[PDB]
Order: structure tokens, then sequence, then C-alpha cells
């Protein structure tokens, strides 16, 4: 047996009547929350507001906006795996996999208001990453899609956020049942890039990538298939992202044995530290500088965050690559066979 | 070898008279590999 | 049609049968269902 | 998936009786896979699977193992095959047991973890008939895992350049037997130790002639100062003059930062340098503590 | 069913003729060869 | 550069043949029992 949760959300960033079901989907944070978070944690020598400036931006550029400041209730909660990538569909390697996945969101949305929507998406999240309030922490994994019902630009979604994906019974059509599937410019198998073996039990991760670089910083959405558990996926993606590690960690900001161990070196006692003496504290001990300052630090060298989601309980691990219909236009997407939807959305940031 | 530049100049060297070598930076998860070549015509190379 | 070489191509390559490119190529060699096809008849960087 | 994953290893039906019989006491006891499958061999738990450069392994490269490769419990030894249960993938896993392999007793409660043979000698089995050696990790509550993984990566410090327990001592026979994986793990001991400084350090380095104050004004403050080994000889031998001026200090917090991106480089040294908790003591009705070689009831993390 | 045996074996018993020789040589006797076997264990699966 | 440094080699190498077997059993040369068939089953995809 599996559970399911429902969320009644707007729909802007996520349309769930071309989605096909079985896409992930995603949940997304009160906005409000960020120009909280950016006030502390924006580095010394920048300017919060173009967190918030890009932020306004985006929401007047969306449906009615209003009650989009703290006292409103029915607003944007989900968004879908394909907009996130069709918005960054340029830090993809697999370009001819990307654009088109970008051209049928775009033209398939049945909107010209979009195109301007996703431009400020993209620029939303590529100022969070300069603010140093990171999208791995305003965005999790709700569940695949399951089954819908739409209105004058209201949504009803239900999910699937726990157990096997096909044990799942979808009333609607097309064979009752329903399968997982993502677009295939997110998807790349950890094992293959670090030539591993084949025959397992195999997780599903999602990874965010941050590079660090004034002014033209970057991120992409990822899900990923290994045979590492999540204290040595990071070991593993930190291997196949050198170029970004290195670069994030230097473009994007005491001799105490010696005198402990000369027992005729200038000691205080415990009885007579009296630290107000302008003298006894300042220039009869050993004077030093501390200058922490400007110094690498934690959420500067972070180039990546991942998140267990799920596992796929099989021998061998089967999937495909069929071009469908995204409403109109043909994306290349992949069909994972037999996923069962873990939990507890702990991210593991790398550095 | 007792200096770190002999080192790498014979395994640039022996590298650069032959296909087998491990021309890869030391990967942590495997041991070490030669690179995977784009094609196979007569069968399998037999080491010498 | 004539192919212009240097005076020093050994003779072996031509007592059987063989490639006016002087390298082999084509689909047949992939070896894999998934490697770079233009890298058999290109990439000088890997042996023939 | 809902049913617990179950392993089948498949015994080699040309033992010898005391060298199954062994095997049929071995209930209880863990064992490692490197990939997870339904249908193992006995040569992917021996001795022969821990190999790297085809040498038995050190101390410390067994405990990367050990986090590297997957878990699972025997539970019972059929003439044919062993049955076993997969431990931290598909939570069902309803009366799971786990035998107390240990000198050290198991309290109710306690997180388990497990470590690579160190007191001593090991208690294994030594299948002659194929050749394989089968060792099996400990079982050590995780407040205690901590203190050996700190004694022994403080000597692999040591190369490169007794433990006591309610009221009980015993002697490491961890050994080196080469220096590849000292390094590994000194250089994330080093990483660790040096993601902690920030600017909002300095702040906190300027209370030290006041916790020696409070060191002897206090009870509990007078233990904590004599095993700061540094603390306790910087307060008497170092100063500092007044920090410079926050920039942008109208708006941001550095002692906020500097305790923020403490936590986490602390909520990993132990998964790090040493192995995870999978396990729990949780005995509903049984007895209460148990000694070394009586069978528990955990539940998975 | 099979299934509860532990090691069913199998035995044997070969009778040798000689041959008398008058001297001089190692005069000899009957002899008489005891051999056992045992069986081995096998399985198989298939699946749907 | 091609001189001669007065030592010698004597290179070894393994090669492998696919052959065609031809086997010889005598008639009653093994003694085949077989057990009785149990069936468990396993959770899926979602099924059986």
């Amino acid at each position: 047996t599996t559970q399911l949760i429902q969320q009644v959300s707007l729909t802007d960033f996520f349309r769930p009547d071309i989605e096909h079901a079985g896409s992930i989907v995603l949940i997304l944070r009160h906005p409000s929350d960020m120009i909280g978070e950016a006030n502390t944690l924006t580095q010394a020598g920048r300017d919060p507001d173009v967190l918030l400036e890009g932020l306004r931006n985006l929401f007047n550029a969306c449906t009615a906006p209003w009650t989009v400041g703290e006292g409103g209730g029915l607003r944007a909660y989900v968004t879908s795996l394909s907009f996130i990538a069709a918005c960054r569909a340029e830090e993809y390697t697999d370009k001819q996999a990307a654009d088109a996945n970008r051209t049928a969101i775009v033209s398939a949305y049945g909107c010209s208001r979009m195109e301007t929507r996703l431009i400020r998406f993209s620029e939303c999240l590529r100022a969070m990453v300069q603010c140093h309030v990171f999208p791995h922490r305003f965005i999790s994994f709700f569940g695949s899609l399951l089954e819908y019902t739409i209105q004058d630009n209201l949504c009803n979604i239900t999910a699937v956020a726990k157990g096997p994906q096909e044990a799942a019974r979808t009333d609607k059509t097309s064979t009752r049942r329903v399968t997982a599937n993502i677009p295939a410019c997110v998807f790349w198998d950890v094992d293959k890039d670090l030539h591993l073996s084949a025959d397992g039990l195999k997780h599903v991760f999602l990874v965010f990538v941050y590079t660090q670089r004034r002014q033209r910083e970057g991120v992409r959405l990822h899900l990923a298939l290994s045979q590492l558990n999540e204290q040595c996926f990071g070991r593993g993606i930190g291997f196949l992202l050198g170029r970004i590690r290195a670069e994030n960690a230097a473009w994007g900001t005491l001799p105490l044995v010696q005198l402990s161990n000369d027992p005729t070196s200038p000691r205080c006692s415990i009885g007579e530290i009296t630290g107000v003496n302008w003298n006894l504290a300042r220039q009869r001990l050993y004077q030093w500088t501390g200058d922490f300052r400007g110094l690498p630090t934690q959420l500067s060298c972070m180039y990546a965050a991942y998140t267990l989601i799920g596992t796929i309980p099989s021998e061998s691990v089967r999937y495909t690559r069929r071009m469908e219909r995204f409403g109109g236009y043909n994306v290349p997407t992949i069909w994972l066979e037999g996923v069962v939807w873990g939990g507890t959305n702990t991210w593991n940031e790398c550095y | 070898m007792l200096h770190d530049n002999v080192t790498e100049s014979l395994r640039r060297i022996t590298a650069s008279g032959g296909r087998l070598n491990p021309t890869e930076p030391l990967p942590i998860f495997g041991g070490l590999r030669p690179a995977t070549s784009a094609g196979i015509a007569r069968g399998q190379a037999s080491v010498c | 049609e004539f192919v212009a070489m240097p005076v020093s191509t050994d003779l072996q390559y031509f007592r059987t049968a063989c490639n006016p490119r002087g390298r082999a190529s084509g689909m047949l060699y992939m070896g894999d269902r998934d490697a770079d096809i233009e890298a058999i008849m290109f990439d000088h960087t890997q042996s023939d | 998936m809902a049913m617990p994953f179950e392993i089948e290893v498949l015994l080699p039906g040309e033992l010898s009786p005391a060298e199954t019989s062994a095997l049929q006491k071995c209930e209880g006891k863990i064992i490692t896979f490197s990939t997870l499958r339904h249908r193992a061999s006995l040569v992917d738990i021996a001795l022969s699977s821990y190999y790297i450069n085809g040498a038995p392994p050190d101390t410390l490269s067994l405990l990367e193992a050990y986090r590297m490769r997957f878990a699972a419990v025997i539970t019972r030894v059929i003439p044919g095959k062993l049955l076993a249960h997969a431990i931290g993938v598909g939570t069902p896993t309803p009366g799971l047991f786990i035998q107390n392999t240990s000198p050290v007793d198991l309290c109710n409660g306690d997180y388990i973890c497990l470590l690579p043979p160190v007191f001593g000698s090991a208690d294994s089995i030594r299948l002659d008939s194929v050749g394989l050696e089968i060792v099996f990790p400990l079982t050590i509550p995780q407040t205690l895992m901590r203190e050996i993984i700190a004694k022994v990566v403080a000597r692999a410090v040591e190369r490169t350049a007794v433990i006591c327990y309610n009221g009980r001592r015993y002697e490491l026979e961890t050994n080196l037997q080469h220096r590849d994986g000292s390094d590994a793990a000194i250089r994330t001991l080093v990483l660790n130790l040096m993601f902690s400084i920030n600017e909002g350090c300095l702040l906190l380095l300027a209370l030290i002639p006041t916790l020696l104050v409070q060191g002897a004004h206090d009870g509990y403050v007078n233990l904590l100062i004599q095993t700061a080994n540094c603390v306790r000889e910087t307060g008497q031998l170092i100063n500092i003059p007044p920090m410079p001026r926050i920039q942008d200090g109208h708006r941001r917090f550095p002692i906020y930062e500097t305790i923020s991106s403490w936590i986490s480089t602390s909520s990993r040294l132990g998964d790090t340098l040493g192995t995870r908790a999978i396990l729990r003591v949780c005995v509903f009705d049984g007895p209460s503590t148990v000694h070394p070689g009586d069978r528990t009831a955990v539940i998975q993390v | 069913e099979l299934a509860y045996v532990r090691d069913g074996v199998i035995q044997f018993e070969v009778q040798q003729p000689m041959i008398a020789r008058d001297g001089p040589h190692p005069v000899d006797q009957p002899v008489h060869n005891y051999m056992v076997k045992r069986i081995h264990k096998r399985s198989l699966s298939a699946a749907f | 550069t091609g001189f001669h440094p007065g030592i010698a080699f004597t290179v070894v190498r393994q090669d492998r043949f696919a052959t065609e077997q031809l086997l010889y059993a005598e008639r009653a040369s093994e003694s085949y029992f077989v057990g009785q068939i149990q069936v468990h089953h396993h959770d899926a995809i979602g099924g059986v």
C-alpha cells in the first residue's frame, strides 16, 4: 500500500494536465521568508536588495499579484521538474535534450506571458545563490503526479509520497496505472560516470549544483541514480565536479606549543588575571592580531547539495528513452520502472 | 624512485610508446584502468 | 584517382585488404551502442 | 515493495558438519554485501571481498568499507542456504533481532555502530573446505564508537608524523599496514577542522579570560577547563585587541553564522571518521541489559 | 524429499585374482579393495 | 634511438581459441536423484 498527499494551489509554475501522470513535482516555500533570511545570511559587501528586487519583479509577471505578501493563503505552491529544467535550460550539457523541453514548455502552456515568467524565475534562482540563500532550502520533493482536477486558474493536485509507484490506481485512463517519468535533460546516472557496477539496488537522488562567480553564477537541477548510499554520494559527485568546486573555492570570496614549552616564557596565572590593565593584558603577554576576514567559509565554497527521495529495488535497473507528445511537441523523456519513493528530505551539502 | 619528477618522466615516456597505459588522474573508486577505445577490430588484445 | 602520401609508407599495408585513407573506419567497429562514431574515423589520439 | 528485502546466500553443499554447525550458531550476526542482490554467494561476504590490491585490509580501510557497503542480518541458517534481512533500505522488518557481539554490555536504548575487530583477536569462522575466512563486525554503542575512532585517527596522525567504559579497561590492537588510508583520513580531519573557523570566532576567542574566571566561580566549568588543553593555555598566555567594526554590521550577525555552520561539520565528523548508527536496542519485554552473546530486539534507524 | 539428506553414500568392493610363481620371487596373497563414494548436491530455478 | 643495450627478452603471451568439443559417456554413468518442487513468492514492481 502507498500514501497520497493532496494540495490545492495556483496554476503558474505547474499546469497539471499537460504534465504526464507520473512526473515528479516540487513544492515551493513561501517567498516572504527569503527576504528575512537574506538580511542575515548575505555576505558582507553585497546589496541584499538584489534578491528582493528580483523576487518583486517575478510575481508582478505572474497571476493575480495580491495576497502575495504574508496573509495570503491560496498561492502557487507546486512546480514541476520540467519548469525548473526549462528555466535553466542553458546550463545543461545535453543542449538538444534541453532546448526541446524549453520550447515545448513555452509553446505548450498556451500562454504568451510565459517566456517572460521563465526569464524571471531563472534570474530569481541566480540571485538566490548570489545572496547566499540557496534554492535547496526553499524547494523539496512533493510526490509524483497521480491525479488532478482543474478549474479557472485553480488546480487540485494528488500525489504519491511513499510506497511503490506502480501500486497506485488512477481511475482516469490508459491501463489505470502510472509510471515514473522525467525529461532527459536532468537525468544522469553517476554509477556509469564513475564506472561502477550495474546489478543491485539503486537510489534516486535530487542534486543541486552551485557555481559561485559574481554576476555570472549558475544553478541547475539533476535526478541521479547510484549504488552509493547518502554518506558516500558526496564523495561521488565531489569527483565529477572538480572544475566547479575549485573555481567556487577561490572565486566567490600562533606558536603556542613553543611558548608553552618554554618554561622561561612570559606567563600569567589564574589568580593574576585582571584584564582591565592596558599593560598586563596587551603589552606584557604575546600580542597577536586575529584578522579572520574574507577567509573561505562554508556557505561560500558550497558547490552542490543532494537528498535521497526514493529507491529502485530491482536486480538490474531498466530505463528507456521514448519521445512523448508533451502537448503538441515531442520531448526526450526517460521512464523509470519500479520506483519506491522514500522520504525524510534531509539535504547534504558538499563542503 | 627518490625524486618525484623522474617518476612522472618515466610514466609519460612509457605511455608514449604503448596504448595500455593508465592515462587518467588517479580515480578514487576504481584502482586504475586504461581508457575505453572507440572501436575494436580483430578481437581481444592479448597482453604480452 | 590519386591520393598523396609519404614515400615511406611501408608496403606490407598494401599486400592485403586495406583502406585508402590509411585508417579503418565505419559502423562495423563500434564496440558499444553509444560509442562516438566519428571518433573512429577522425580522432587521431586513439590508436587505429 | 512491501515485504522485507530477503537475501539468499547459497552455502556450498560440500562443507563439514561442524563447518555448518558453526554457521547454525551465527544467527543474528551482521554481514555486508558489495551489491544488493537477492541471490548472493558465500564469496561475497568472506574476507576475500575486503581486499585492497590483493592484501588483507587494515583497521582503517575496513572502516571505510563498512560505510561504503550495504548491511544485512543473518536470521536463520537452513541446511541448504542462508537467509538474511537487509537493514538500511526498506523499512519493513518486524521482529528483527541482533546478537550482541562485543566485549561490553548493551543497555536499552543505545544506538548501534559497527567496528572492525580491534579488541584482541576476532571470533571468526575458518571454512577450510573452500578456503574462506568470514569475520563479523562488532556491535558497539554509539557513545563508545566515537572514543575509539578518535583514539585511532590520533594515532594515524602520530604515525604519519586504553579505553575505560563502565569501569572496565580494554586495550586496542589496531594496526596500520600501509600509509594511504591514514592520509585519506587526515585530510578529512584537517578539512573539517578548517571549515569551522570564521569571522565571528574572534568574539568567542576574547571570552577565554572570562571563561577562566567563570571556571573559578563555578563547578561545572572547572572540569571543562581542565580537559581543554588549549583554552587553559591561551587564556593566560595570549591576548587580542578589540575586533574591527563589522562590515555592514547594522544588518548581519557573525556569531549566528559561526555557530550555524559549526553544527554541520560536527554532525558529519563522526559519520566520516567512523561509521553511522544503523540500529538501536529496543527490548519491549525482554531483559534490560545484554551481556556478551545474548540476542537483542532492535529497530532500524 | 531428498532435502533432509546430509550425505548419501555408495559402497564398493572388488576382489582381485593372483598368480603363483615358483621362486625366487616374493610370494603373494589375495587382496580386496573396499571403496566408498558420496553424492553431490545441485538445484534448479525458474520464475515468472 | 635504436641501440641494443646488451640484454635480451623472451616474450610471452597467451591466446584463447574457441573449439568444438566431443563427449562420450557410457550407459548408466550417473545416478541422478530428483527432489520436490517448492515455490515461494516475492514482491515485485507492484505485482507478484
